[PDB]
């Protein structure tokens, strides 16, 4: 849905790191390098921001009931 | 005394049939003396021993060298002279079979004693007499030391 | 009959892990180390979230469990703060807890990122380790996320949010020469980063009289914490259970 | 739903005693303290302790349940020393060895620093 706060497994912080992720990945960074170039070296914390699908930006296209 | 047998041996196989345990080895050594044949079941690792060695080897029915029973429970605080200090290799077991070349007309000539130490088995035939000391469902010691 | 002498090694230490190695102790005194680095180091983290407006597309419980998880700088704070259960108020006075506000209306047609720099403490000493941020939510133009929040003194072995550790990395016997691990093919196997061997050997022989000693220790902190704090608070407050539980021997025999 | 609360693992209820003690009687100088709301955390630390004693002839430790917190820590020891003084010396010398350690970490802490 969205970033997740935690890593699951170790508890790292990764909610502060997807858009920086995107934002490697549109400066032609292969997503192994994306990663380590965000300091992420246990790959329980790769796989968060690897496997991660941000369904928040789809969401946002629906109108608010306000 | 309490010492049901003593002797020297030499090892003359170390693990015959293939490696089967990765800690455990079953000996097979020869007595010069009493030309005892001996299988026997040792933890290679603490105690490593390769072929051709030899050793004195001594079973016992207790270790305080005065008669003194046991009682078969540990006591690691004993301030009693042990007789396994004079020795590097000391294990404790159970004769649980004595078999014999005996016939029902005359006594066995030849005895093969059987001793399982919590599972590491134990084999010693030879001439009868020098195993009268052993009978079955009985603890012993067996107290193994390298000779140069 | 008494304690070992334990000695300390610090080979790094940064702002985000500290790297050490603890020799001449046993290994129950080192695993209950690492155990208390995990889950009975106290930190503050949010806790009692009450929004007052959430217009989100995330629904009120997902938001909240989002605030939980955000870490908060509580390097010299938590100390001196006492438990809420503990504390006589109305279970929100300045002497145990924190209080944050949030307050975002999007009003521009472009995504508004709801990060952990909106969070406003009313103390300045305790605010997002952030403070990238860390993002809580996105809002479309309309949409308003406004709550209150505080922020409680709480150890890991409660609610994982108050874990300040991202990873212990914890080691002993790099060489295997304990055979604690009996290795079928032990040529596969990489050596670790504290191996001592050549590049011929793959395990060290076998020590018969060896035990447990030289414990290699990684600590990564999330942020809420420095490690070498997290370290002297984990060694204070094993230190002040094993008091405790004296105490109360004491009493009992007594 | 039937979930238990997260702070019922450390915390003791009302008239909960933290630490019980009772005589094994199947063998003489043996005694078994109940410890509620903890874990592994005491019970393999003070084991080792005790184990490092040369006094003490048995000691062990279990969780009964780890849905439940209790550890059973059964200490036998030699007929001229006591299970409850033996327990009494292990946590002492546990906490001077923690105490050691925490003055060492400091002094590296600023060495480190220093360096
Ligand atoms: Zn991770
Ligand atoms: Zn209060």
């Amino acid at each position: 849905m969205i970033i997740p706060v935690r890593c699951f497994t170790c508890g790292k912080i990764v909610g502060n790191k997807w858009e920086a992720y995107l934002g490697l990945l549109q400066a032609e960074y292969t997503e192994g390098d994306a990663l380590d170039a965000l300091g992420l070296k246990r790959y329980c914390c790769r796989r968060m921001l690897l496997a991660h699908v941000d369904l928040i930006e789809k969401l946002l296209n629906y109108a608010p009931l306000e | 005394a309490g010492i049901l047998f003593e002797d020297i041996f030499d090892v003359k196989d170390i693990d015959p049939e293939g490696k089967k345990f990765d800690r455990v080895s079953r000996l097979h050594c020869e007595s010069e003396s009493f030309k005892m044949d001996l299988i026997l079941d040792v933890n290679i690792q603490i105690y490593p021993v390769d072929l051709g060695d030899k050793f004195r080897l001594v079973i016992a029915s207790t270790l305080y060298e005065d008669g003194t029973l046991d009682d078969g429970e540990y006591n690691p605080t004993d301030d009693r002279p042990s007789r396994a200090d004079q020795f590097e290799y000391v294990m404790y077991g159970k004769v649980y079979r004595i078999e014999g070349d005996e016939t029902s007309t005359e006594a066995a000539t030849r005895l093969s004693a059987y001793v399982s130490y919590g599972g590491l088995l134990m084999r010693l035939q030879g001439d009868a007499n020098n195993l009268h000391g052993f009978e079955v469902d009985s603890r012993v010691y067996l107290l193994m030391k390298k000779l140069a | 009959p008494y304690a070992n002498q334990p000695t300390v090694r610090i080979t790094e230490l940064t702002d985000e892990n500290v790297k050490f190695i603890i020799e001449n102790t046993d290994l129950a005194v080192a695993n209950s180390i690492r155990r208390v680095f995990i889950a009975e180091v106290p930190i503050i983290a949010i806790d009692w979230v009450q929004i007052d407006a959430n217009s989100s597309v995330l629904h009120d419980e997902f938001i909240a469990h989002r605030l939980g998880l955000i870490p908060l700088t509580s390097d010299d704070i938590v100390d001196k703060l006492q438990y809420s259960r503990d504390c006589t108020c109305e279970e929100f006075c300045p002497e145990c807890s924190v209080e944050f506000t949030l307050d975002v209306r999007c009003n521009e047609d472009q995504t508004r990122h709801v990060t952990s720099r909106d969070l406003i403490s009313n103390s300045p000493r305790v605010i997002p380790v952030t403070s990238d941020d860390i993002l809580i939510v996105k809002l479309r133009k309309g949409q308003e996320l406004r709550l209150r929040a505080y922020a409680k003194k709480g150890f890991g072995k409660e609610h994982a949010k108050w874990n300040p550790t991202a990873g212990v990395a914890f080691e002993y016997d790099p060489d295997n020469a304990l055979r604690h691990t009996v290795y079928p093919k032990p040529e596969e196997w990489p050596k670790s980063e504290y191996s001592e061997l050549d590049e011929d050997e793959s395990q060290a022989p076998y020590d018969p009289n060896g035990k447990p000693e030289r414990f290699y220790y990684n600590v990564e902190s999330c942020g809420s914490l420095r490690p070498e704090t997290i370290v002297l608070s984990a060694l204070s407050g094993l230190k002040k259970k094993l008091s405790d539980l004296q105490t109360q021997l004491s009493h009992e025999i007594q | 739903m039937n979930a238990p609360p997260a702070f019922e693992s450390f915390l003791l209820f009302e008239g909960e005693k933290k630490i019980t003690i009772n005589k094994d009687t199947k063998v003489p100088n043996a005694c078994l303290f109940t410890i509620n709301k903890e874990d592994h955390t005491l019970g393999n630390i003070i084991k080792s302790q005790l184990l490092k004693d040369p006094q003490v002839l048995f000691a062990g430790y279990k969780v009964p349940h780890p849905l439940e917190h209790k550890i059973i820590i059964r200490v036998q020891t030699t007929p001229d020393y006591s299970p409850q003084e033996a327990f009494t010396n292990a946590i002492t010398d546990l906490i001077s060895e923690l105490s050691l350690l925490e003055e060492r970490f400091r002094v590296a802490i600023k060495d480190k620093q220093e360096g």
